[PDB]
RNA sequence: UUGACCUCAAAUCAGGUAGGACUACGCGCUGAACAAUAAGCGCAGGAAAAGAAAAUAACCAUGAUUCCCUCAGUAACGGUGAAGCGGGAAAAGCUCAAAUUUGAAAUCUGGCAACAUUUCUUUUGUUGUCCGAGUUGUAAUUUCAA
RNA sequence: AUUGGAUAUGCCAUAUAAAGCGCUUUCGAAGAGUCGAGUUGUUUGCAGCUCUAAAUGGGUGGUAAAUUUCAUCUAA
RNA sequence: AAGAGCAUAGCUGUUGGGACCCGAAAGAUGGUGAACCAUCUAGUAGCUGGUUC
């Protein structure tokens, strides 16, 4: 490893993903998300049943709840809506084993002009989404009360990792 | 089709009628998606050492050379006139 | 006999049974697909047969 | 999808991404096994568009070879022989050093209830399908002895034909 | 090596047999699909008629069936072949036609009339394809008169010049473009 | 101090599966002194292989594969030796990857309790529930004929 | 004695349904150490070796001309 | 230059198939034992011998 990553010094396309947030931010950041976690399996059940009811006396409100506020994720999914441009917010695992996978999502986001991060670790991500794994995060609307510290963090993130890492 | 056998308009002699675009033909055709990703790929992944070469050959006026580097390279002339006249937009574009 | 048909009642209606009360027919086609599997389509195949099967129709002489 | 944007990367196999990725990955194959299991592909595009698909069933086992009959064909057929109760779908490629060719061979276990239960590759559960790679009707193995269509592709010349009236 | 033809009564019987059991076991509906008329590619055959594999999506579309429908009700349909003289697509057509003027569709779900299929049901025979719908040759022409304005016309005219037309046509082209 | 995720072990853990024989006919690899043969090695089925055009042709155009007759002992090569066309046997078409459902992973294996069904107390499932797999992608829709 | 599936019949089903075809105001993603080129072996095919693609592109031919139109097909 | 060929059977001759029968060392492939075996083989035979009222 060592003396074949310095021979042939790491290209900066994979060099980004070594340097990543800072331990703050990313607490800040986890601590929104927790606040639009997908729902629980569980809780899907329950209002499984909720729009069983709903669905008998006519579907009622739109199901039986407001629009479903939540994170945005898998890969796929959010290429998709980063190219559609909805997406507000892209938290990108640090350490995906073939880094193929996300090795062009840092350039394709720059050219979109979208805030963006780098998240240590993919277990945590897929902790924020009940899964065992997830490689990306995406937010793409939140609730108006969460707008102003959504707003505070995509700064930070442009004042400590967007904008001072840019294209080095 | 002069209702005869030779020349060049020969044929029996009828009304063709025009028949529809298959889609097999399609092939070739530009998608804005798939030319936005090749774009981004161009962009992120560089270029191999060869093209490289030819296009400061194209910089410093050194044409001949680079179009021949280039086609010993590939193998083929349209291969390799094609390959310098997008590195030459590419020039242009820097 | 008797041991053989107590050991069956015994393990009626249970998923797993022993070695020696199993089917014995033949190697092959206990590891052949069983007609359930052999049955199973898309609903996209569904759909196709559904909406468009096989029709029975003549001619008239 | 995100998976165009992997074979567009993939085809620029003289990228200094790839070249890089390429001799470390290479580096870490050396010291495994000459075969040994992989959780996941190392390209996924590649396996998924070749018939794999994230489910229980599946799998895949990455391969090595000497360079200097294809390195693609010896890849399956001693894949096959090692995973000898799995029906093997395909494989591809993906990483050489100076001395190997590196593999990954996707397989199918034939006995499995979720393969069995899934129209689409059930086909490989039916006995006909059992060590293809032997047999050479692999993807590799078809076009190696040659088949195809068109004319650019024995015992109908050596026999002599007596009909009863000649 | 030796390949001998001992069995040719018994494989005759075989497809006897074959075509026997197979009309039985679909006897309502006729035992040969129908096919289109098409012309064999070559300037040897090409006058003749003869039947193709399948009715092009042209066809079908002219006829008022869908590509769906045919299949269903025993109609082959070809993709790759194409017809493009608009009387390949006319004796295509009423075949097309004809064979569902003489088609009868039993009614799916216990006889209930549905669209437009049948009412009868007791007419159910199995006929021969090429009987209702034979394949014709090629219609000829005769007695005809006059054409003495073709009596004038003395064929080298045409045929010799033309010839050396066509055959000078690049270098007479070649000349024009050189000139110029 | 704990919990995740990942990599790798271990089980006389639960469930499965592979070997070997036949090999006339199938498909491979190898291959002699004739012959893309005999021998050798590998692997199947009641058939196998091939198969729905990156195929023909140069026509008024043909239309998956296989087989028979013909092309034709012709083209081609230098004794070897086809194929297109035509006639006939038989005919049957299709499935994925590549885009999303983001107002809902809608998908799937297995453990447990019931309901069944059986070539069959030996088979094959279903329902419920639990658990795991799975966002590095299981479903639905689409495959260029579109 | 089972079974072949059709015929009629009886009972559940769920069916707030999806699909086919008039139209499009358009969009159409399409398989890479692969194709290919040179090179060595062997019976154009394949194989080792070094290089290595592209989007009306690519394969294949009638033409031209040594390039061209045209035709046909959509590999990995 | 006012077409004579096509098909079938038989006889005879010739060419090729084991080729009228019998007979030369040898060579290959794969085995067994510490040379042998089985297949290719019914070989090379320009000869020797025999070849039926």
């Amino acid at each position: 490893r060592k003396i074949l990553n310095l021979r042939l010094k790491v290209p900066p396309a994979i060099a980004q993903f070594q340097k990543t947030l800072d331990k703050n931010t990313a607490t800040q950041v986890f601590k929104l998300l927790n606040k639009y976690r997908p729902e629980t399996a569980a809780e899907k059940k329950q209002r499984l049943v909720a729009e069983a009811e709903a669905v008998a006396n006519g579907k009622s409100a739109q199901d039986v709840s407001k629009k479903p506020y939540n994170v945005k994720y898998g890969l796929n999914h959010v290429v998709a809506l980063i190219e559609a441009k909805k997406a507000k917010l892209v938290l990108i695992a640090s350490d995906v084993d073939p880094i193929e996978l996300v090795v062009f999502l840092p350039a394709l986001c720059k050219k979109m002009g979208v805030p963006y991060a780098i998240v240590k670790n993919k277990a945590r991500l897929g902790t924020v989404i009940h899964q065992k794994t997830a490689a990306v995060l995406a937010v793409t609307e939140v609730r108006e009360e969460d707008k102003n510290e959504l707003a505070s963090i995509v700064s930070a993130v442009d004042a400590n990792f967007s904008a001072k890492y840019d294209e080095s | 089709a002069p209702g005869l056998v030779v020349g060049l308009n020969k044929g029996k002699t009828l009304t063709k009628r025009q028949l529809p675009e298959r889609p097999s033909r399609r092939k070739g055709h530009l998608s804005k998606r798939t030319a936005f990703v090749r774009s981004i790929v161009r962009e992120v992944a560089g270029f191999a050492p060869y093209e490289r070469r030819v296009m400061e050959l194209i910089r410093n006026s050194q044409d001949k050379r680079a179009r021949k580097l280039a086609k010993k390279r590939l193998g083929t002339l349209k291969r390799a006139k094609g390959k310098i006249e997008e590195l030459t937009s590419v020039i242009q574009s820097s | 006999e008797s041991n053989r048909l107590a050991a069956r009642e015994a393990y009626k209606n249970k998923k797993y049974i022993p070695l020696d009360l199993r089917q014995k027919k033949t190697r092959a086609i206990r590891r052949a697909l069983t007609p359930y599997e052999q049955s199973r389509k898309t609903l996209k195949q569904i759909k196709k047969e559904r909406y468009f099967p096989l029709r029975k129709y003549a001619l008239k002489a | 999808g995100a998976y165009k944007y992997l074979e567009e990367l993939a085809k620029k196999k003289q990228s200094d991404v790839n070249l890089f990725l390429s001799r470390v990955r290479a580096w870490e194959y050396r010291q495994m096994n000459v075969i040994h299991r992989a959780s996941r592909p190392s390209r996924p595009d590649k396996a998924r568009r070749l018939g794999y698909k994230a489910k229980q069933g599946y799998v895949i086992y990455r391969i090595r070879v000497r360079r200097g009959r294809s390195a693609r064909c010896t890849a399956e057929e001693r894949v096959g022989r090692y995973c000898s109760n799995l029906r093997v779908l395909n494989s591809y490629w993906v990483n050489q050093d100076a001395t190997y060719k590196f593999f990954e061979v996707i397989l199918v276990d034939p006995s499995h209830k979720a393969i069995r239960r899934d129209p689409r590759i059930n086909w490989i559960v039916n006995p006909v399908h059992k060590h293809r790679e032997s047999r050479g009707l692999t993807s590799i193995g078809k076009k190696s002895r040659g088949i195809g269509k068109g004319h650019r592709f024995w015992l109908r010349h050596n026999t002599l034909s007596l009909r009863r009236y000649r | 090596y030796v390949k001998t033809w001992f069995n040719q009564p018994g494989r005759k019987l075989r497809r006897r047999q074959a075509r026997q059991t197979k009309a039985a076991k679909i006897a309502p509906r006729p035992v040969e699909a129908i096919r289109p008329a098409v012309k064999p590619p070559t300037i040897r055959y090409n006058m003749k008629v003869r039947a193709g594999r399948g009715f092009t999506l042209e066809e079908l579309k002219a006829a008022g069936v869908s590509r769906r429908v045919a299949s269903t009700i025993g109609i082959p349909v070809d993709h790759r072949r194409r017809n493009r003289s608009e009387e390949s697509l006319q004796r295509n057509v009423e075949r097309i036609k004809v064979y569902l003027a003489h088609l009868i569709v039993f009614p799916r779900k216990a006889g209930q009339p549905k669209k437009g299929d049948a009412t009868d049901v007791s007419g159910a025979e199995q006929t021969d394809v090429a009987a209702v719908l034979p394949i014709t040759q090629e219609a000829v022409e005769e007695a005809k008169p006059i054409t003495e304005e073709a009596k004038n016309f003395n064929a080298f005219s045409t045929l010799s010049n033309e010839r050396a037309y066509a055959r000078y046509a690049g270098a007479r082209a070649a000349f024009q473009k050189k000139r110029a």
